[PDB]
RNA sequence: CGACUCUUAGCGGUGGAUCACUCGGCUCGUGCGUCGAUGAAGAACGCAGCUAGCUGCGAGAAUUAAUGUGAAUUGCAGGACACAUUGAUCAUCGACACUUCGAACGCACUUGCGGCCCCGGGUUCCUCCCGGGGCUACGCCUGUCUGAGCGUCGCU
RNA sequence: CUGGGUCGGGGUUUCGUACGUAGCAGAGCAGCUCCCUCGCUGCGAUCUAUUGAAAGUCAGCCCUCGACACAAGGGUUUGU
RNA sequence: GCGCCAAGCGUCCGUCCCGGCGGGCGGGCGCGACCCGCUCCGGGGACAGUGCCAGGUGGGGAGUUUGACCGGGGCGGUAC
RNA sequence: GAUGAACGAGAUUCCCACUGUCCCUACCUACUAUCCAGCGAAACCACAGCCAAGGGAACGGGCUUGGCGGAAUCAGCGGG
RNA sequence: CGCAGGUGCAGAUCUUGGUGGUAGUAGCAAAUAUUCAAACGAGAACUUUGAAGGCCGAAGUGGAGAAGGGUUCCAUGUGAACAGCAGUUGAACAUGGGUCAGUCGGUCCUGAGAGAUGGGCGAGUGCCGUUCCGAAGGGACGGGCGAUGGCCUCCGUUGCCCUCGGCCGAUCGAAAGGGAGUCGGGUUCAGAUCCCCGAAUCCGGAGUGGCGGAGAUGGGCGCCGCGAGGCGUCCAGUGCGGUAACGCGACCGAUCCCGGAGAAGCCGGCGGGAGCCUCGGGGAGAGUUCUCUUUUCUUUGUGAAGGGCAGGGCGCCCUGGAAUGGGUUCGCCCCGAGAGAGGGGCCCGUGCCUUGGAAAGCGUCGCGGUUCCGGCGGCGUCCGGUGAGCUCUCGCUGGCCCUUGAAAAUCCGGGGGAGAGGGUGUAAAUCUCGCGCCGGGCCGUACCCAUAUCCGCAGCAGGUCUCCAAGGUGAACAGCCUCUGGCAUGUUGGAACAAUGUAGGUAAGGGAAGUCGGCAAGCCGGAUCCGUAACUUCGGGAUAAGGAUUGGCUCUAAGGGCUGGGCGGCCGGCGCCUAGCAGCCGACUUAGAACUGGUGCGGACCAGGGGAAUCCGACUGUUUAAUUAAAACAAAGCAUC
RNA sequence: UCUGGUGGAGGUCCGUAGCGGUCCUGACGUGCAAAUCGGUCGUCCGACCUGGGUAUAGGGGCGAAAGACUAAUCGAACCA
């Protein structure tokens, strides 16, 4: 909702921080085994743990 | 005809969620929230069932930026009691005093005549 | 401006016309969804933002 | 004649078995055998030029200093290091630094509200406003100060 | 020796007299009039005539043959 | 109705003033408001109550059991 | 126990009215089912799938003896 | 050649993974509906624009919030995957951006309750307990005794001692309870009572007085001054008015004490105010004009805070003394404890005028520059009437209760009078009066709020707390049609119209003969006028049962309000409103009649079939969420312990 | 005593919103749905409906009582 508490915001503000997908150069990275984000998160498939 | 909206995060009809309807300089009705009604103060006496006069009924908090005399009437328990039941006082002091002198007065000449 | 999270208007004001040498009229303050606070400096009348906005290299 | 169906072989495909490999486990054995109010374990939030996760770190935040080493780091870029007017990188690590919760410590768990003593700025000993610093938890030991008691007494 | 369509005619049939116009029909009511009652005007559901009228009728009704354009074009196969 | 934060007396001060006493100004103590007596007042009381053992009651509760044969089992029988 | 006005989405009988419940069925409408473009499951599955009698674990798709048997399919159907 | 095993699979409704036939099959059928043209584009049944036809029909498919979600919000781009057809589209993917407050909440207070310490219990982590087995005050008028700093004659800060002093105990507990104070106009792609403009307001501070005003500036004795007016002395002065209710701009005062406000249920009936609807005109723009319609549609403002005036209310006051009782309400109710009558007082004032204010906003007609100038200019933003109308709100007055319908922060008034001030200055203490100066920190704020942003595994016919609420018909927030606003028919389209089905109808003659059973369907249905039985706890049963009417049109009768009563007045006998007369104004109904239609009329919509009995339970109420709503349970009453 | 008014009582009746869930033993029954949909129904000023906050926790709670409910789980939940 609107009324919320600085606790749940920043909570929010990080998860909304961490949902972008990988950097392109990643994958040029000698030893690279990462091809995709696989933590990413869709708001209306996957609920948040608060 | 035009519908109104709440203006406020408050979307219950409570008793501090009263509103009435103005008309704007920009010919729209809007919602204005409104104070509560105020009493005026009721006679320390405890049989009067009426209120004061001479007091302004307003909520407790706006009474201390009123001047003391808006707060009060020019006599003896002015803003506190009623004028009929200071005048009962005044006589019911009098008139038992008087009957304790006479009291203390009839025991006195009783005693000195026994 | 981007401030910290932990700056009130009294302190984000007295920062603002310490490194700028400037006047602040009133400091207005919100909390991105990102996490970090941006303040909202009204500059007082007799200087203007535009030229101070020349002097920090923002445009 | 086909079509359709069945079988076999070749080739091609929904598929990922087998084989080979292994910076992983499991088991046995050896030496040490060290946390914390000087704030631990565990959480939270942050920190990279471009960097989400893992990792590392704490406002000096993918690291400072010091010592050893001795020319890199690297996915791209940028500029150090003139590669001794002593030093890139990495390792080590004894110096410095170490946000918010947490036994968690001013009260309370909401970025809520205080108090005492100092410092700076507005005004000038309003300590009124703002900013900063140090204290302000429970139990308990030795000592210290201030006390109570028709407790036991002495001098009055 | 044309053809089948599409409109249009006509037959059949269904319902039940269309709009407009006119009326000296219409329960009554209002106004003018003279200065005050003849007439006139207006409102008014409904009624009468025009008007068995109006409207629909193959889309799986019947006959036209009057108008309009169109119809020798296309694709896939088949042999004792 | 009102009711407290002493009136009034009796004494002691001033490093305080004005003529040892007096006056003024500001204070102190005692009585007013008695003295003494060991538990604040009252009600129970070596009982109640508590601890430990002993007897009774105790499906409120716990755990368990409720044979076998058998023209299915049960009932009946015992051919157990 | 007996009774009893008012009440009851409670159980029951009869009567009036009403009706497609029925004699005895028919026609109409919308959405399906139908066919097409596009998308596209699941249950279930020893092998499979035409009958009669026989015998058989005493009710066979398979075995014996007869009847017979002709690609690939569509919409329905409820005997197995 | 020896040694040692986790050493051989067709089964275990075996375990994990992969794959078939079914099968291009079932299916993509709940809530009426789409069509034409154009644009972009490789590509259009589905996107966008325009024009048609329809729906939600204000208890909405509308406009906003609370929970919950957490970036879903906004712009640009892509069309790989997903949105069960497509897609130029999206709540998808990618890149950027977006939430601004002293006066809106949180924050503060307590509620039901939760919870430490003291104490007690407990092997123990700990538990009970919240005033109960505590020495539970750390404060303050004031006074004294000392240090210290200053705009230092003096005052202020700091320690110690008297005096006062119940926390009737920490602390937590509400984004719907309590709780000071902000509202107009404009502005964004997305913010806004938050930004800009404008106009206000509350709280706190101001010491070294910020300026005024108040307190507070009189009287007596004389002298001089022609006299006014000044000199000396003495004595007052913590305001004033009204018979009163109370009033005026302030109008000292502590510990202590009393009281008030915060702070009270539900239902009914009246009245006031506003908003909305309605009616009659006047403007501006638009629609229709085949014929009529001087028409039909839209629009036709003044925020908070001050000042004044209506209006509403009053168990407030003064005079006075009432029966031949009177006053008065829809109802009531009121009076020698003071009616009626007259005259005052107070409270509220959300209404009107006014400052704010027209400069702004809106409507309309033009003229500019250029993408925006809150550009510039002209005209207007007018006058009335109605009402058991609806909604909100303010009042008054009643009914009900073996039900009596919070607390605390916080603020105020009064009683008392411990104190302070100055000796006559142009003064003091003091001031809740007017203006002036400074500040108001922290957190939330975007958007969805649901037939697509929440929960139900999903864009799931389910579930989920509220606010505003137009026209017509009509008893109605009923149903039906429409306007403001919204939408695209609910995860696809084209063609056809077979069986069977789901949903909706109709049916000759019979009229329950069907069936366990009138299940299902059908009959009745509104209102007005008549008329209503048995039985009964006398309340009912009752819309019992039964009958008649109902349209359209044209009339008639009745049902009300205001004003007046012998150029402008008035000193006057001269007038007499008196079966209530004249004029003006006005809305909603009721009853009766004539005429009239192919006897059709509560014409759609809405909308009880009835009667005679038996059994059970008295009635209202409750119950097995997801097969039993009942005779089961409860219940008042009765009785027992 | 009768009559006509006024008045507005009630765990009063019809009936919206709301709350519930009778019958069709209708639809659906690999559903829209691990209980929904339609018509028809009960109640609708009260023993009424409802949000938030609070309290009661598993041999326990709560129960106008059906062994009902206690997170799709109840004749003792769920987790290890």
């Amino acid at each position: 909702s609107s009324h919320k508490t600085f606790r749940i915001k920043r909570f929010l503000a990080k998860k909304q921080k961490q949902n972008r997908p990988i950097p392109q150069w990643i994958r040029m990275k000698t030893g690279n085994k990462i091809r995709y984000n696989s933590k990413r998160r869709h708001w209306r498939r996957t609920k948040l743990g608060l | 005809v035009q519908r109104l909206t709440y203006r406020r995060r408050l979307s219950y009809n409570t008793a501090s969620n009263k509103t009435r309807l103005s008309r704007t300089p920009g010919n729209r009705i809007v919602y204005l929230y409104t104070k509560k009604v105020g009493k005026a103060p009721k006679s320390a006496c405890g049989v009067c069932p009426g209120r004061l006069r001479g007091v302004r009924a307003v909520r407790p908090k706006v009474l201390m930026r009123l001047s003391k005399t808006q707060k009060h009437v020019s006599r003896a328990y002015g803003g506190s009691m009623c004028a009929k039941c200071v005048r009962d006082r005044i006589k019911r002091a009098f008139l038992i005093e008087e009957q304790k002198i006479v009291v203390k007065v009839l025991k006195a000449q009783a005693q000195s005549q026994k | 401006f981007i401030v910290d999270v932990k700056a009130n208007k009294h302190q984000i004001k007295q920062a603002v016309k310490k490194l700028y040498d400037i006047d602040v009229a009133k400091v207005n303050t919100l909390i991105r969804p990102d996490g970090e606070k941006k303040a909202y400096v009204r500059l007082a009348p007799d200087y203007d933002a535009l030229d101070v906005a020349n002097k920090i290299g923002i445009i």
